[PDB]
């Protein structure tokens, strides 16, 4: 759930692009199924990993690369 | 971005979640310190009585520049609940300047969070050593 | 036996240390940029004891002293 | 479940010692080499067509009283502390380029400059007292007086 | 006798019990020093049945051979 | 031991500064009368790699310096010139000899010794082959006197204190003559 | 110009490795802040600094630059000496005692056989720089923890000084490279794990650090004696703490864990067989390898300094000063007479080789 | 240049203008480190450390601790400058001048193969040779241990 | 009978044997009186300061003024710095004046 | 009194003190400079000693500590580090919650309970 | 504990082989410079007809040499740095 098997799989899957994203505001490269993005623009994802905790089966990857709000 | 814990009354109990496994301040950089030399934030939390407010002031006035202060809740931010009390002040932005005012009762510790980070984004704004160059 | 190589790491850690009591007289904004309302002197509000908020006004033991 | 995150800062501080290690067991190592090459900087820094491998030597440690004697010794026949000659018979130059220290004997300056460690009964009489230097002169002159006779 | 005090010239072994439960700091820090004047009492055992001592080191100079010098010897002159 | 004395070199050229030494040359030879003699020239690892075998050729020349020293009566550096060239002159045969004999050998040794702080207890691979090429070419054999022959630490199958870190051609040449010479 | 420059740098190389041994010592007692958040988070389910810097290695220098740059509180408008020499004294102190430490065969700053006792030696210049702290400058809270602290400091360097005279007993020498290069064969955790105890119990008070903490006893002294020291004063005594926390980890390693010696010297030799002796690139191999083993012995230890702290709450002060005297004392004074008891009656009195 | 001989100048200025008890105690640091640094190099290594092992470690850090619990309450700067310089005139405690101003040197001997530290003679003496020294020493310091408690322990 | 002038390795230092051929001397049957031993423990205090042999030096040196000699063609050649015991200076047939090391042995 | 404070053996009489050149009252006008010749002994209990009454040291466990749960100035009085009086300074929290009841219902009265205690 | 005091007893004896040969050196060193003195101080009082040249100590059977010495030339005075431009010892510059 934390450890590099999970990291480096997640790494590959997404691409440079898209993972240093989330090394530059979301300090934890993670993937999921791609759910739709909304109005403003924000890209709301899913994961389908077994090894994920509770909470943190749903998150976001926002529109900005330095400023999240 | 280190505050102080200035935790009064129910406001104090979500002040501590942030700090807990779930949400962990520390991730952020935020260190409580107590003392108000070592403190650059001071989140006000929580009700600011009258036999209070003179002791506000004393600690406010010790930090070294600069300086932030929060007020979360409705207690801190215009009287909340206790606005028609004898002994509360009616907002503590008659004792000290606020930077940013986080709504709640409490508010929950996501908001505090948002609250901290909107005032982020105004300190990335700072621009003092470019107004010595172009302002003064 | 030879310790040239000492001697010059005893200069730089005394050179060093000026280098953190300097560092701050440079770095820091001046009073005027983040409130102007006084110096250190000035400002006996923050130039003062911390005691908890309130103002206030080590006889130790025979054992301490003792120890 | 091993934390990798938490093992990061670890790894910087493994090599917070190795670059300090690396380089100075490679640096101290590397100069004291070059330094045994030969008694001038024209052979020490320009390696040789005709030479063998390089041999290396590693700072020595745990010295004692008679290390200072051998590197003076080999300072005066390689021109280095550390120097490298096995020949049978030394230079001409060894035979009269001996260096011997001559240094003063004087108190410490704390002992004859603080305001108060200077001040004791024997130390007033030292400075301040002829009574020591009268006698002690006769036996400097009797050098001179006991000569012709 | 439930908790009495051992009287050390009456009961010396249930004496040292009752500060090997109740002052546990003093009893067992002497044990481990005790041991030092009786392993060294004990060497006279190992001079005879372990190994005999080495020879002492040759701390005193140059060993000078007790004789007087060689009038014969030659070679290596001039 | 490493105490400021007034006779070498001290630590540090602030030791130097506080006593305000000189270093002083002479520039005079010995007298004439003196008869002239050519001062050994190697430096610390090779004598300290040859130190054993020196003392073999030259016993009985050490010896009589020493007991010529005690018998000068405090009037050693005068009366015992003349014993003190024959020691040298004993020690340069020694040298000349592992140099034209030994001469592979040698330098594997000493060179080890420099490489491992002038132990002798971390040059031992290289040293069992100088021993060895010694005693076949020069008679000369290593003996360490008190202790009875079979408990000298240099013939020690397991040694307990071994190097940190091996010399490669102390290595090399084991290996090379392990199988060869040593079938 | 090339021959101005490669005799340029013979005359300025000893210099960069001074520069280059300070940068690694830094380096570690950086990322020993970061670590410690890091190894106190996950022990408490929390995460630690992960959003300072690229997975929060960047977290040492944010705090740096931020206390630096913060005004600076003087009893008056040229008063910086007060607040700079507790300070100062104890950052020197500590900063001096890396002079002896040895990376590898004789990679040490000062080499002599009096390491020990000029590396207890600076310990006390410490001691002394901290009382310095709460002293004069008012008397609100740092004043309340200096006699507390001194007689603190003072009774636990007692202990500690004495578990290092029996290391050195054992070796028979006070040179750092001797106690290291004399445990190839034995390593002093196996005969002496009580003195190993005792003296990560004395490292762990005498640099104040939790369960010994009520030198800045957080719920009783809000900062201890740095609730008046902000901005700079603070980088300068805190970076003096830790310090020791690496300081002392590496001690620990170096006398009871071999110092840099290999774990094993099978890989070790298989490693350094791969290099040829001949070229430089041997030597900075070697020097990561001696250096890499001393840092995974002084790594564990400074993961052991954060790992006390997240699961022993803190000692009644009152009850420390008991314990050294009534019970650490004792012990470390009865060891130092077993040890030569047991040398003598099997005829291994040491030496120094 | 000697620097030493400026620190001692500077110690020489704030031990007459020494006020409180705060300002005396930095006297005997201030003393110490001068004689701790001259010792490290020129003289005696051993010493040098020996000093603060002891003086620093056990005494200094005694004086502050009991200071703390004693009391802390409240001619120009011509005279002053003028005491310096008048007694900076003379600084040779000595006066044989042909021992002063004439260098010596010591001719080095191989005899001694059994090199060893300064602290090894001393306690291959000390703990042979003068024993008794040792011994009274000891019982010295038992009398202290004795003699400190009934002074101070009230009951 | 005490040991004094001990050196720093264990064994008698330079002025040890100046000291026991005084107490030999005071100390035997042979004397009527200690007018013998009077050279002999002047030798012992030479032996420490040097005191006599640094008064010849003086004179030397005041001498050589008064016959206007020059310090440089009769004194002894040195070297003031020991970074700067060149090999040029040393007498070394190939040696250069560089530095020579002496940061680290 | 309020800013300031001032036996075993028995009470002697000594009267006729004398000296070898006089009476003690004819050099009484010049004895106070010799002070071998004082006679009132400092080891008495009746010996009058006027020390002022110095406060002991009271440290402010004030609000503005991490152990407080809120804001409590309690002001400890310690003489070294026992506890000789604790007065607790309670009502820096004091929002006056009985007083706004009583002008609210008993629905808009609940809200008031969870406030007081928050956890 | 037991090897370091074999290997040690190695050490001494390796040093007492070399102790004649190095100290054999080291006395042909103190010869020539006692040596070397009085050649100077013969010099510099060469016009006084009634000194004599003899060591300043009383008793003639035991060896003292001397241990002071009449400075000279400066040789690393015109110094810069990393090149000790070092004056002629022997002769003029
Ligand atoms: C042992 C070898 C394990 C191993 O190396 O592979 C597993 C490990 C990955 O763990 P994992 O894939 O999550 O394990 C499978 C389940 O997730 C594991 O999750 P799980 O919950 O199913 O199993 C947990 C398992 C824990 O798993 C383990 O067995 C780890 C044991 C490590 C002990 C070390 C001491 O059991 C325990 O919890 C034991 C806890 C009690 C141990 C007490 C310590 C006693 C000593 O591989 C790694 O080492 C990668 C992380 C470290 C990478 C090194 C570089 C990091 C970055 C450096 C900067 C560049
Ligand atoms: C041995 C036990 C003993 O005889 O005395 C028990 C004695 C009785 O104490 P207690 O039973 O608790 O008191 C009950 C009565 O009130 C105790 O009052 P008490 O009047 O019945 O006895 C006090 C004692 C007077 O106490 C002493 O004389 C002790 C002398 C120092 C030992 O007088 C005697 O008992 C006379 C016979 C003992 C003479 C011991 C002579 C030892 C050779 C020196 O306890 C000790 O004195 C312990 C002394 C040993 C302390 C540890 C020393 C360790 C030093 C070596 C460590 C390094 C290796
Ligand atoms: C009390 C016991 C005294 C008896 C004793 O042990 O001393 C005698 C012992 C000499 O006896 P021995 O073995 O015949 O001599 C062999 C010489 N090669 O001499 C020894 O060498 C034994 C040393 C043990 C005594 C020292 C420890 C005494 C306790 C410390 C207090
Ligand atoms: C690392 C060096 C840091 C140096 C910091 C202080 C620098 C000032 C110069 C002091 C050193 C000179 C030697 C005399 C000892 C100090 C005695 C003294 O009077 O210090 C005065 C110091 C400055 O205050 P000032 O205004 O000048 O005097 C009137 C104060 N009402 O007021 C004080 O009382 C000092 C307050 C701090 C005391 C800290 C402990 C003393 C310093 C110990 C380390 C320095 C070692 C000595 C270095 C110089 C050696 C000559
Ligand atoms: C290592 C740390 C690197 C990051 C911090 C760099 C800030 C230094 C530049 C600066 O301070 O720029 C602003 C300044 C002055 O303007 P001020 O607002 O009065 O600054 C107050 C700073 N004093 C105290 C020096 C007056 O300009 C300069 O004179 C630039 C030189
Ligand atoms: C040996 C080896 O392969 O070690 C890998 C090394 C060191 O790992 P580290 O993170 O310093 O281990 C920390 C030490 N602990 C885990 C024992 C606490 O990794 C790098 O040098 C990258
Ligand atoms: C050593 C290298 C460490 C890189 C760490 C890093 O790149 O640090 C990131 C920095 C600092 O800002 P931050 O808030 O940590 O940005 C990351 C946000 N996270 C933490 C939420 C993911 O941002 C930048 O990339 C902008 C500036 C470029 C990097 C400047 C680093 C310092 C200079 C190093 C080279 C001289
Ligand atoms: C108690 C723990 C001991 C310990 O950590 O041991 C670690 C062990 C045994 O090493 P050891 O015998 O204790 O000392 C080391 C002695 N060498 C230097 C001869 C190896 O390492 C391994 O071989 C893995
Ligand atoms: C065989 C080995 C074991 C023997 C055990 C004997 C126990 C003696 C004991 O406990 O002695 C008891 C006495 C008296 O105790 P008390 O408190 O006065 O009265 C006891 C309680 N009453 C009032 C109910 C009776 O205490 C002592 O003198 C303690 C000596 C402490 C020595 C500390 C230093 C040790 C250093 C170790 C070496 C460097
Ligand atoms: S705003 Fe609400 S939660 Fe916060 S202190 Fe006031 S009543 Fe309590």
């Amino acid at each position: 759930s934390s450890s590099i098997q999970r990291t480096l799989r997640n790494l590959w899957k997404n691409g440079f692009k898209k993972s240093f994203k989330q090394l530059q505001g979301y300090n934890d490269i993670k993937s999921g199924r791609l759910v739709g993005t909304d109005s403003f623009g924000n890209k709301f994802y899913e994961v389908d990993d077994p090894v994920e905790i509770h909470m943190r089966t749903r998150f976001v990857e926002y529109t900005g690369f330095w400023r999240q709000d | 971005f280190w505050p102080m814990t200035f935790g009064l009354a129910c406001c104090a109990v979500e002040m501590m979640h942030v700090s807990a496994p779930r949400y962990d301040q520390d991730r952020l950089g935020i260190i409580f310190r107590a003392s108000p030399r070592q403190s650059d934030i001071m989140i006000v939390a929580g009700t600011v009585t009258n036999k209070m407010a003179p002791a506000l002031r004393q600690v406010y006035d010790q930090m070294p520049y600069p300086r932030w202060v929060i007020s979360m809740g409705s207690c801190a931010n215009g009287g909340g609940y206790y606005h028609y009390s004898y002994s509360v002040v009616r907002g503590v932005d008659r004792i000290v300047p606020v930077d940013i005012y986080v709504p709640g009762c409490p508010p929950t510790s996501e908001a505090l969070m948002y609250g901290v980070f909107q005032l982020q984004k105004k300190m990335m704004d700072g621009q003092t050593h470019r107004m010595w160059y172009r302002s003064y | 036996m030879l310790q040239d190589l000492f001697n010059n790491y005893v200069i730089l850690v005394g050179i060093l240390g000026l280098i953190f009591l300097g560092v701050n007289y440079f770095i820091v904004e001046s009073p005027r940029m983040d409130e102007n309302n006084g110096n250190i002197s000035d400002y006996i509000e923050k130039s003062g004891p911390f005691e908890c908020g309130f103002s206030s006004f080590n006889p130790i033991p025979i054992a301490f002293i003792l120890v | 479940m091993i934390p990798f995150e938490a093992l990061i800062p670890y790894a910087i501080m493994f090599a917070g010692f190795c670059l300090g290690g690396g380089v100075m067991n490679s640096a101290i190592t590397a100069d004291i080499t070059k330094r045994a090459r030969g008694p001038n900087q024209e052979i020490k820094r320009n390696v040789g067509e005709d030479e063998g491998p390089r041999n290396y030597t590693k700072p020595r440690y745990n010295t004692d009283q008679w290390d200072k004697y051998f590197a003076v010794r080999d300072l005066r026949l390689t021109g280095s502390l550390r120097g490298q000659s096995d020949n049978a018979v030394a230079e001409e130059s060894f035979k009269t380029n001996s260096i011997q220290p001559y240094s003063n004997t004087r108190r410490p300056w704390v002992l004859r400059r603080h305001i108060i460690m200077k001040n004791s009964p024997t130390k007033w009489a030292r400075k301040y007292s002829s009574r020591r230097d009268e006698r002690e002169q006769e036996i400097k002159d009797d050098y001179i007086r006991g000569m012709g006779e | 006798a439930i908790g009495d005090y051992p009287v050390y010239y009456k009961q010396p072994i249930r004496w040292l019990s009752y500060h090997a439960h109740t002052r546990p700091h003093v009893f067992y820090a002497i044990a481990v020093a005790a041991l030092g004047p009786v392993f060294m009492m004990a060497t006279p055992l190992r001079r005879k049945f372990l190994y005999d001592d080495h020879e002492p080191l040759p701390a005193n100079g140059y060993p000078l051979p007790n004789r007087s010098r060689d009038k014969t010897l030659t070679g290596y002159d001039d | 031991s490493s105490t400021h004395t007034n006779d070498s070199l001290n630590s540090s050229n602030y030791v130097d500064k506080l006593k305000d030494t000189h270093f002083v040359f002479e520039n005079d030879k010995l007298p004439s009368e003196i008869p002239d003699v050519e001062e050994v020239g190697a430096t610390t690892a090779p004598l300290l790699s040859a130190a054993y075998f020196i003392g073999a050729k030259c016993q009985d020349y050490n010896d009589d310096f020493m007991l010529c020293q005690k018998e000068a009566k405090g009037n050693g550096p005068i009366d015992c010139l003349k014993e003190g060239r024959r020691v040298t002159r004993c020690a340069s045969g020694v040298l000349k000899d592992l140099n034209t004999h030994c001469s592979d050998e040698f330098r594997l040794h000493w060179q080890c010794l420099s490489f491992s702080n002038l132990e002798y207890k971390n040059c031992r691979k290289a040293e069992s082959l100088l021993n060895k090429c010694v005693f076949e070419k020069m008679n000369l054999v290593k003996k360490i006197p008190g202790i009875p022959e079979d408990r000298q630490i240099h013939l020690k199958q397991n040694p307990v204190l071994k190097p940190v870190a091996l010399h490669q051609d102390s290595e090399v040449a084991f290996k090379k003559a392990q199988n060869e010479n040593s079938i | 110009m090339l021959n101005n420059l490669f005799d340029f740098i013979e005359y300025i190389e000893y210099w960069l490795i001074i520069v280059a041994f300070v940068a690694s010592v830094l380096i570690v007692v950086a990322y020993l802040t970061v670590a410690e958040r890091k190894t106190m988070g996950y022990m408490q389910r929390r995460l630690g600094p992960n959003a300072v810097g690229y997975y929060g290695v960047l977290m040492a220098v944010a705090d740096a630059l931020k206390l630096l740059s913060k005004e600076i509180v003087l009893p008056h408008n040229g008063d910086i000496i007060y607040v700079m020499s507790g300070p100062l004294i104890s950052l020197f102190s500590v900063l001096l005692s890396w002079a002896v430490i040895p990376f590898g065969p004789g990679l040490s700053l000062l080499d002599s056989e009096y390491s020990i006792i000029y590396l207890l030696a600076s310990g006390s210049i410490g001691v002394f720089g901290t009382v310095i702290v709460g002293w004069m400058s008012n008397s609100k809270y740092t004043v309340l923890a200096t006699v507390r602290t001194t007689a603190q400091l003072i009774s636990y360097e007692l202990v500690l000084t004495t578990v290092v005279f029996i290391i050195a007993l054992i070796v028979s020498s006070l040179n750092i490279n001797v106690i290291i290069e004399s445990q190839y064969n034995i390593w002093y955790i196996i005969p002496f794990f009580p003195l190993c105890l005792i003296f990560f119990i004395s490292a762990l008070a005498e640099t104040a650090r939790p369960p010994f903490d009520n030198v800045e006893a957080e719920s009783e002294l809000v900062s201890g004696h740095m609730t008046e020291l902000s901005a700079s004063p603070f980088v300068i005594f805190f970076l003096s703490e830790y310090c020791s926390m690496v300081l002392m980890s590496t001690l620990t390693a170096i006398f009871f864990f071999g110092g840099y010696l290999p774990f094993s010297n099978t890989i070790h030799h298989l490693i350094l067989n791969l290099f040829d002796q001949h070229s430089i690139y041997y030597f900075i191999i070697e020097g990561i390898l001696l250096s890499g083993y001393l840092a995974i012995k002084a790594n564990f230890f400074m993961f052991s300094f954060v790992w006390i702290r997240a699961a022993a709450p803190r000692l009644r002060y009152d009850l420390l000063i008991l314990f050294c005297w009534y019970v650490l004392l004792p012990i470390v004074f009865a060891i130092v007479v077993f040890a030569p008891g047991i040398l003598y009656c099997f005829d291994a009195l040491p030496v120094i080789i | 240049m000697n620097l030493e001989i400026l620190d001692l100048s500077i110690l020489g200025f704030y031990s007459l203008i020494s006020s409180n008890s705060f300002e005396s105690i930095a006297i005997l640091v201030a003393t110490i480190m001068p004689v701790i640094t001259e010792l490290w190099y020129n003289y005696s290594q051993l010493f040098a450390l020996l000093y603060t092992l002891i003086y620093v470690g056990a005494v200094v850090i005694l004086f502050v601790f009991i200071l703390s619990v004693i009391n802390e309450k409240e001619s120009g700067l011509f005279i002053l400058i003028l005491v310096l310089l008048l007694d900076d005139l003379d600084d040779n405690e000595s006066n044989d001048n042909d021992y002063n101003n004439v260098y010596i040197t010591d001719y080095a001997d191989w005899f001694n193969n059994y090199n060893e530290s300064d602290l090894s003679v001393i306690g291959n003496l000390l703990f042979t040779e003068y024993a008794l020294l040792l011994l009274i020493i000891s019982f010295i310091l038992l009398m202290s241990i004795i003699g400190l408690i009934l002074i101070v322990k009230k009951d | 009978a005490p040991l004094q002038q001990v050196g720093r390795h264990g064994g008698p230092n330079k002025c040890f044997g100046e000291f026991q051929r005084v107490v030999e001397c005071m100390t035997n049957a042979k004397h009527d009186s200690y007018e013998p031993c009077n050279n002999l423990k002047n030798d012992y205090l030479e032996c420490r300061k040097h005191k006599v042999e640094r008064y010849k030096a003086f004179l030397m040196q005041k001498h050589a003024e008064e016959l206007g000699k020059d310090p440089e063609e009769i004194g002894a050649p040195f070297v003031r710095k020991r970074r700067f015991l060149t090999s040029k200076t040393l007498g070394l047939v190939d040696g250069d004046d560089y530095e020579i090391g002496v940061e680290k042995i | 009194n309020d800013f300031y404070d001032v036996n075993d053996f028995f009470p002697v009489q000594v009267d006729g003190i004398e000296s070898s050149l006089g009476k003690y009252e004819e050099f009484a006008k010049d004895a106070h400079e010799w002070e071998s010749w004082n006679l009132q002994n400092e080891d008495h209990p009746e010996y009058p000693v006027k020390r002022t009454k110095i406060r002991h040291f009271t440290l402010n466990f004030g609000p503005q500590h991490p152990a407080a749960h809120g804001v409590l100035r309690l002001i400890l009085e310690l003489h070294g580090e026992e506890i000789l009086r604790s007065d607790p300074h309670v009502g820096l929290l004091h929002r006056g919650t009985e007083k706004l009841i009583e002008s609210k219902t008993y629905m808009q009265a609940l809200p008031y309970f969870d406030r007081l205690d928050y956890v | 504990n037991r090897e370091k005091i074999e290997l040690k007893r190695e050490k001494l004896w390796a040093r007492a082989h070399l102790m004649p040969l190095l100290q054999a050196e080291q006395d042909r060193n103190v010869v020539r410079r006692t040596f070397a003195y009085y050649k100077r101080e013969g010099e510099i009082m060469k016009d006084v007809p009634w000194w004599e040249v003899k060591s300043t100590y009383s008793n003639k059977d035991i060896f003292h040499p001397p241990q002071t010495v009449l400075f000279g030339k400066h040789i690393d005075r015109d110094s810069g740095l990393m090149y000790a431009n070092s004056r002629n010892r022997f002769g003029p510059d």
